[PDB]
């Protein structure tokens, strides 16, 4: 490890495992149907996706 | 006692021995211990040991097993002698992995943790099939010839083997890799079942004794002469050539002149008694330079197990056949079966191979249990059966509860 400012990781300690964010980002779905207007089976296929 | 010789096992193979201390934990004399083997590679002029990655070095049996890093060398069951290795252990810790929908996620585990059916399996269950169905024709054909033993079951059963025999040859000559083997053996195996019969069915007029002499015969010699140029599948070859090969004189002895059964069976009875003293030296003569040691101790293994089993079968079918709860002084046989039965029963601790001291150890508890039911289907009576009810459940758990204990 080095603190020459390019080495991001300096000062840094591992403490354990746990959840963490990805590196994905999500782009919200266009034109998305009002909820009287969702299908049963396809919303809760995206929504625990 | 306070310290112990011991083999350590290193890099590519190098066995170095080591006096360690008997009493440290094994924790605080590996890393000195890794130096020292460095070392002696190094002025041995070889490549030191190396770690790759993420993993780490510890110290096993020669079972791969590692050792409690925190017990003393003393606490562990290792004594002066023994022989340990040194191993590096990769990293195994990765990321967790989650399927939600319940349909791809059952699909995709599944797929993982077992095997498809594919080509090369399939091969063999046809050959597995066609070898059953042959067993079977020749069993009505056999049957038929009890009614009329004209020459059609002789007839028939000779052209199948003709060709079961022809399509064997030509797939041992084609054969490449074991799994091919695998199906011409089974094809091979299933030949020899026709022509037994169909030359046992030759001899005409009503069945007996002149017939079963020329069965057994052809047999012996199928069998051996199979093994002669095949050289594979020692065992059930081995089998079949020594129960063919006794009956083959008794057969002939009983079509030439036997006043009875009795005589005869005492007669196998004692031939197999001394053959069981013989098997072992049997075995041994029938049987870079490392190679042939190898090779001859997996032969001579084979065929003792084989031998041992052959003798077992003849030995049950005598027994069985000999005592007889009408014939004479009824227990004599019995307490003469028993005394058999011990002595199997204590010569099978004597041989180290699990199959070959199991298939002894059992076939003592076979005698013994058939006995009982000879004894019990024939002369019947309520006392009988619940005597030998009892004796028969007591006999096992009385054999279990011995080596439990």
């Amino acid at each position: 490890r080095k603190p020459d400012g390019k080495d991001l990781n300096f000062g840094v300690v591992r403490v354990g495992v746990g959840m963490t964010r990805p590196e994905v980002t999500w782009g919200e779905p266009q034109n998305m149907p009002t909820d009287i207007e969702l299908e049963p089976v396809t919303g809760k296929a995206l929504q625990e996706f | 006692p306070q310290a112990v010789v011991v083999g350590v096992m290193a890099g590519e193979g190098v066995q170095i021995g080591v006096l360690l201390d008997a009493n440290a934990p094994v924790s605080v004399m590996t890393d000195p211990l890794l130096k020292v083997v460095n070392s002696r590679l190094r002025e041995l002029g070889e490549a030191p040991l190396e770690a790759t990655g993420r993993g780490r070095w510890a110290l096993c049996l020669v079972d791969g097993a590692p050792l409690r890093a925190t017990q003393s060398l003393t606490e562990q069951d290792v004594y002066d002698g023994d022989r340990l290795w040194i191993r590096f252990i990769a990293d195994t810790e990765r990321r967790s992995q989650v399927i939600e929908h319940i349909s791809t996620a059952v699909a995709s585990d599944l797929s993982k943790r077992f095997a498809r059916i594919d080509p090369i399996v399939a091969v063999q269950v046809g050959a597995s099939m066609v070898a059953t169905g042959v067993v079977l024709a020749t069993g009505v054909l056999g049957w038929w010839r009890w009614h009329h033993n004209t020459w059609l079951t002789t007839i028939y059963t000779a052209v199948i083997g003709v060709l079961v025999l022809a399509v064997a040859m030509l797939l041992l000559m084609r054969a490449k890799t074991d799994a091919d083997r695998r199906v011409a053996d089974i094809m091979l195996m299933s030949a020899i079942m026709p022509v037994t019969v169909a030359a046992a069915a030759a001899p005409p007029g009503p069945v007996g004794s002149p017939q079963a002499v020329l069965g057994f015969g052809v047999l012996t010699v199928a069998a051996a002469l199979a093994l002669r140029f095949t050289g594979r599948r020692l065992g059930i070859y081995t089998t079949i050539v020594i129960i063919g090969a006794l009956t083959m004189l008794a057969a002939l002895a009983r079509m030439v002149a036997a006043t009875s059964a009795v005589t005869l069976l005492s007669s196998l009875l004692l031939i197999c008694v001394v053959a069981y003293h013989a098997a072992p030296a049997l075995s041994r003569r029938l049987a870079s330079s490392v190679r042939d040691v190898l090779l001859q101790a997996e032969r001579a293994r084979s065929f003792l197990s084989g031998l041992l089993t052959g003798l077992g079968v003849m030995v049950v079918v005598c027994m069985t056949s000999l005592c007889d709860p009408h014939t004479g002084q009824r227990w004599l046989p019995l307490i003469l079966a028993g005394f058999t039965s011990g002595f199997l029963l204590l010569r099978g601790r004597s041989y180290v191979d699990r199959w070959q001291s199991i298939t002894l150890a059992g076939t003592a508890v076979i005698i013994a249990a058939a006995v009982c039911v000879r004894y019990a289907l024939e002369l019947s009576s309520p006392l009988a059966v619940s005597i030998v009810a009892a004796i028969l459940v007591l006999l096992p758990a009385a054999g279990m509860a011995a080596a439990a204990h």
